[PDB]
């Protein structure tokens, strides 16, 4: 940012770009070291009713796999799941 | 009591791929002395070669002397090509590890191990 | 680089090995000003790739 | 309308798709009569390859046949059905209709143990 | 939602061919780079000078392991292992017993700072803010035994680093 | 011209030195001579710009 | 409190010197042994006994969150000052 | 159960379950379980002498297509007389689906190579020689690939210690990297951390 | 609450596209200013 | 969330070193896309799962 002009020209033009609008060295800009305290925000389960643990319990709504064929008509030849919708070519920049 | 074998049908094709294994290698102990330029002699390694093989000679089941044959003829592939370097050879020859007590009496000396 | 290693320091204390993305959500939230300096890399990091 | 490349490196572009498609599927039936009718790979792979085989005579174009045997680029679709009849080629010799080898042992498949 | 690098047919006007062709006889993407390394060649460079320069850091740093104090030079560790267990690398080794007044107080607290992976486990799941990982990362020796901590050493670099560690555990503890 | 600035702030990056003396101070002990605003100085002797 | 054995040797607050016929003594020989000279059980010692004015008090060591978890010590004993199991401090009921 | 509980996906798991019955029907002279998780993940349970049949059905039947092989694994589970658990993740690209083909063997059985079916294999069960000593019959070029040259044993059985047997160190008397018995300084600690409450009674086995 | 949030009006617009932006002469230019070079120097 | 994130995926031509360079370039353009995307549509809330 301390350049001169001759030479931030110089390096614009040898660049090809205006380099002075990003510089990659960084300045004032970017955010102070201190801080202000934060208050983060608490989640869904700090409510002090309504609130029983059964009733929001991931790792006991877990079951055991359920056995579909166990070795103790015309009815339709199925996939694993549809078949994979085709890609749209992108809007925003194809190479096209 | 009926299981699928590996290689071999019986015991006897089994020794033959035991033979036929020592066969090849008693063959490779001289280039592998020359090669890695061992300071053993090559009757040292054949000694050696011999006493690997006679280790596992109480083995009487096919399929456990199969695979001693297979991972016997891979350690001669990584000699063969040099693979092993001269400290993977020489691992055999156990020369900084200092003889252990055999009797009774030493092992009752140095600690508390049987 | 350099500078996305700061990102991780800030936001873990480590510059590699953050051990910062956990099995329930994330260690700790973002520190105050972290998404300021994260918008300033990436407005300018376009022409680094452009003149790489 | 000849399509210029299929998008897919090592995949060559059909110039005939319609006529392709029709020997692989007729194929695949012929190979697949030579199953057992009980068979469920003779039964569903006929009624998948039934189904393919009539859109392929319903549609002149090669885009709207790509749009609805829905299964990519119809080079890809040709190279499914090759993989279909080299399949079922070895279904033949494997012969998997037939019941189960071996019962696993009594806990082969208890998890947590 | 996809694009396709690299799918131009180039233009085979005389224009184009003959653009290509002095492109092919007279470097000019050549000389085009040469002109991008001479543009970085007239910047100022992102050298620091280190020592007298530092690394900008940030109080989440996790570098040199401390045990902390109160406020009245009783020391917080109440011996209660929990960054032992928890350590991924097996780095602490905890021995404990009363002392003459009856605290809870540990007899061995070792750091292997080799075997230390400074994640900062230890630092989160104390529940005293005892074992502390502070901010110095310039502690290199040249003995490996040296980087083997006792109770000694990492109450001294509490000690040492406590001016430090108060303000870094004071400006990050609100997001702990 | 703008490099009559160069040079100019060159000669008082010689002169804020506090003379010869010290800009050859700090360029052989530091390889950097630029000047800044004191900051402070500790117990030892360290000094902060 | 730091104190020194016969053979010249710091004792540590835990209490451990080496002996004299000890030979792990030749590891600080031309070197230092680093024991540290704030004994914690000197410096919760020199605390004064707080009088508080109730039955049962609470201690969380100081600086809310930045000390141990908050614990109630109970002051019904005469006979014994209440003392934080965490950080030490030790409280008396005033009357 | 909004928040904090991962949100239940019921048609992909009607969907797996259709089509683990469509694999277990095709090919009933190998399938001998099919099961779906509760996270919605199907494995096929086959017998080891249909790993071809089974592997080359779902890489080229038109309904599966699972054209890669993600994953080949081992689990060694010693309280069965069949210890090893031989795993393929399979990835079909056209049905955006994956499938898992979980079968079994000892010690001594041979496995056949996939690498007719997938090439990918061919590390990876080459892997499984190495770390778990599960033989694998007609692979190209069977060898190890992830220890040391010397190296006896097969390190991810269970019944092989953490550290190893042997350690390594330059020995200057000899001029060279030799192998000793393995001496900690610090032994590694082992934890018992299993809680004696039971934790998920989903799980719970029947007892004795 | 305070908390790590972007600006009410979200942040500025990024860049992210490719920008190789065209400089220098044409091929018939550039092999012009070469053929004029030589002819100089012939001369 | 890379579902509600909006980026285009590079697609090569040919399979050689030069189309994987230049897959490797566009998906750094793309993650600054998607980096323009997650600061701008940063919500507040819990960082953890409040399962504790
Ligand atoms: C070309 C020949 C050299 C002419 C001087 C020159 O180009 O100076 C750089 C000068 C400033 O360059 P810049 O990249 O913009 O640096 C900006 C800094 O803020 C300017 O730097 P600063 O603000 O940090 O000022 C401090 C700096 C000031 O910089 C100088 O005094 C430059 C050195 C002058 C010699 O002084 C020093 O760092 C002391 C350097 C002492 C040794 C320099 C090398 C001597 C070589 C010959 C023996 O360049 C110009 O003004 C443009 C080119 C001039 C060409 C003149 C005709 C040919
Ligand atoms: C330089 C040193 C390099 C060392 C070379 C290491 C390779 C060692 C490979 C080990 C392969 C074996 O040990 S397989 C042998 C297992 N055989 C058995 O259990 C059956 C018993 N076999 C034998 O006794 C063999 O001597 C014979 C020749 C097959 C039969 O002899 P018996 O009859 O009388
Ligand atoms: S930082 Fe991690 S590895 Fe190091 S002592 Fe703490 S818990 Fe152990
Ligand atoms: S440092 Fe903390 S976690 Fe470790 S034993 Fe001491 S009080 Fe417990
Ligand atoms: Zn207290």
């Amino acid at each position: 940012a301390s350049a001169t002009r001759l030479i931030q020209g110089l390096r614009n033009w040898a660049s090809g770009r205006d380099l002075q609008a990003k510089l990659q060295l960084r300045y004032q800009e970017i955010s102070k070291r201190t801080q202000p305290p934060p208050k983060l925000p608490v989640g869904p389960s700090h409510r002090l009713s309504n609130n029983y643990y059964c009733a929001r319990d991931g790792r006991r709504e877990a079951m055991p796999p359920s056995i579909v064929m166990s070795s103790q008509s015309e009815k339709k030849a199925v996939s694993p799941a549809p078949p994979i919708k085709r890609w749209e070519l992108s809007q925003d920049e194809p190479y096209l | 009591t009926s299981v699928k074998p590996i290689f071999s049908r019986d015991m006897n094709e089994a020794k033959r791929r035991v033979r036929e294994l020592y066969r090849a290698w008693y063959r490779e102990v001289p280039n592998t002395v020359h090669l890695f330029q061992l300071d053993i002699s090559v009757k040292q390694g054949r000694d050696k070669v011999r006493e690997m093989f006679k280790k596992n000679a109480h083995v009487t089941d096919p399929r456990v002397v199969d695979l001693l044959v297979i991972k016997g003829k891979m350690e001669l592939e990584e000699t063969i090509n040099v693979w092993k370097q001269r400290t993977h050879v020489m691992r055999f020859f156990h020369e900084t590890e200092a003889p252990r007590p055999k009797d009774f009496l030493s092992k009752f000396y140095v600690g508390h191990d049987p | 680089r350099e500078k996305m290693f700061e990102f991780y320091e800030r936001v873990s204390g480590a510059r590699m090995h953050a051990a910062y993305v956990r099995p329930g959500g994330v260690h700790q939230d973002l520190p105050l000003g972290l998404m300021d300096d994260i918008y300033e890399f990436s407005k300018n990091f376009s022409l680094r790739i452009d003149e790489l | 309308l000849l399509k210029k490349t299929t998008g897919l490196v090592g995949l060559a572009v059909c110039e005939t798709p319609h006529e392709r498609l029709k020997i692989l599927y007729t194929k695949i039936l012929d190979v697949l009569g030579h199953i057992p009718k009980n068979a469920a790979y003779r039964k569903y792979t006929e009624q998948i390859t039934n189904e393919k085989l009539s859109i392929v005579k319903a549609e002149p174009d090669v885009k709207k046949l790509e749009e609805q045997l829905q299964g990519g680029q119809i080079e890809e679709v040709i190279l499914q059905a090759e993989n279909e009849l080299s399949l079922a080629r070895k279904m033949i010799q494997w012969k998997p209709w037939e019941p189960l080898v071996e019962e696993p042992p009594a806990s082969q498949w208890k998890w947590p143990i | 939602t996809y694009k396709y690098v690299n799918l131009r047919e180039p233009s085979m006007d005389m224009k184009s061919v003959t653009d290509r062709a002095a492109q092919t006889l007279l470097w000019t993407e050549l000389i085009r780079g040469l002109g991008m390394t001479l543009s970085y060649l007239f910047r100022e460079p992102a050298t620091i000078n280190y020592p007298f320069e530092k690394g900008p850091l940030s109080p989440r740093f996790r570098g040199e392991h401390a045990l902390r104090r109160y406020p009245s030079g009783e020391e917080r560790c109440i011996a209660c292992k929990l960054c032992e267990a928890v350590c991924p690398a097996q780095a602490i080794t905890i021995e404990a017993e009363p002392r003459a007044d009856g605290s809870r107080r540990t007899t061995r607290y070792d750091i292997d700072m080799t075997k230390c992976i400074y994640c900062g486990f230890c630092q989160e799941a104390c529940p005293v803010d005892a074992i502390v990982e502070g901010p110095n990362f310039e502690f290199s020796t040249e003995t490996h035994e040296e980087l083997l901590y006792n109770k000694e050493k990492l109450l001294n670099n509490g000690d040492k680093w406590e001016a430090e560690i108060a303000a870094n555990i004071q400006a990050d503890y609100l997001y702990r | 011209m703008e490099l009559l600035q160069v040079l100019k702030r060159g000669l008082q990056q010689v002169s804020g030195h506090g003379g010869l003396r010290g800009y050859l101070r700090v360029l052989f002990r530091a390889n950097d001579v630029r000047v800044g605003t004191l900051v402070g100085e500790d117990k030892y002797g360290n000094k902060y710009y | 409190g730091v104190r020194t054995s016969p053979t010249g040797e710091k004792v540590t607050h835990t209490g451990q010197v080496y002996d004299d016929e000890d030979y792990r003594r030749v590891r600080f020989v031309g070197r230092q042994k680093e024991v540290n000279e704030n004994f914690a059980i000197d410096l919760i010692a020199e605390q004064p006994v707080s009088q508080v004015g109730s039955r049962v008090i609470s201690c969380d060591g100081g600086g809310g969150a930045l000390g141990h978890p908050r614990v109630y010590i109970n002051l019904d004993k005469e006979t014994k000052t209440g003392t934080c199991g965490y950080c030490g401090l030790q409280f008396r009921q005033q009357h | 159960t909004r928040p904090t509980v991962r949100p239940r996906n019921d048609v992909a798991h009607k969907q797996l379950s259709a089509f683990g019955e469509y694999v277990a029907e095709i090919l009933p002279k190998y399938v001998q379980q099919v099961q779906v998780s509760c996270f919605s993940e199907l494995e096929i349970c086959i017998h080891p002498d249909g790993v071809i049949p089974v592997l080359t059905f779902l890489r080229d039947h038109s309904n599966a297509q699972f054209k890669s092989l993600a994953d080949l694994t081992a689990v060694d589970i010693p309280t069965r007389q069949n210890r090893f658990e031989i795993v393929y993740n399979l990835l079909s690209l056209r049905f955006n689906s994956r499938i898992r083909v979980k079968t079994y063997t000892d010690e001594l059985t041979p496995v056949e190579s996939s690498v007719s079916v997938y090439k990918a294999a061919n590390w990876y069960e080459r892997e499984i020689w190495d770390m778990f000593g599960v033989f694998f019959a007609n692979h190209p070029d069977l060898r190890r690939i992830l220890t040391d040259y010397g190296f006896e044993g097969h390190p991810f059985r269970k019944d092989f210690p953490l550290s190893g047997y042997v350690e390594l160190r330059y020995d200057d008397e000899v001029k060279r990297v030799v192998a000793e018995p393995v001496e900690l300084a610090q032994e590694f600690r082992k934890f018992d951390l299993n809680s004696p409450w039971e934790a998920f009674p989903a799980y719970r086995q029947p007892p004795e | 609450v305070k908390q790590d949030m972007p600006p009410v009006g979200g942040y500025g617009p990024i860049d992210y596209k490719r920008n190789l932006p065209r400089r220098g002469l044409s091929g018939y230019s550039m092999f012009a200013v070469g053929i004029g070079a030589l002819l100089f120097g012939y001369w | 969330v890379y579902d509600q994130v909006e980026f285009d995926v590079p697609i090569g031509s040919r399979g050689d070193c030069y189309d994987r360079y230049l897959c490797r370039v566009e998906e750094m353009r793309q993650s600054i896309r998607i980096i323009s995307q997650c600061l701008n549509k940063m919500p507040p809330g819990e960082i953890k799962v409040d399962d504790a």
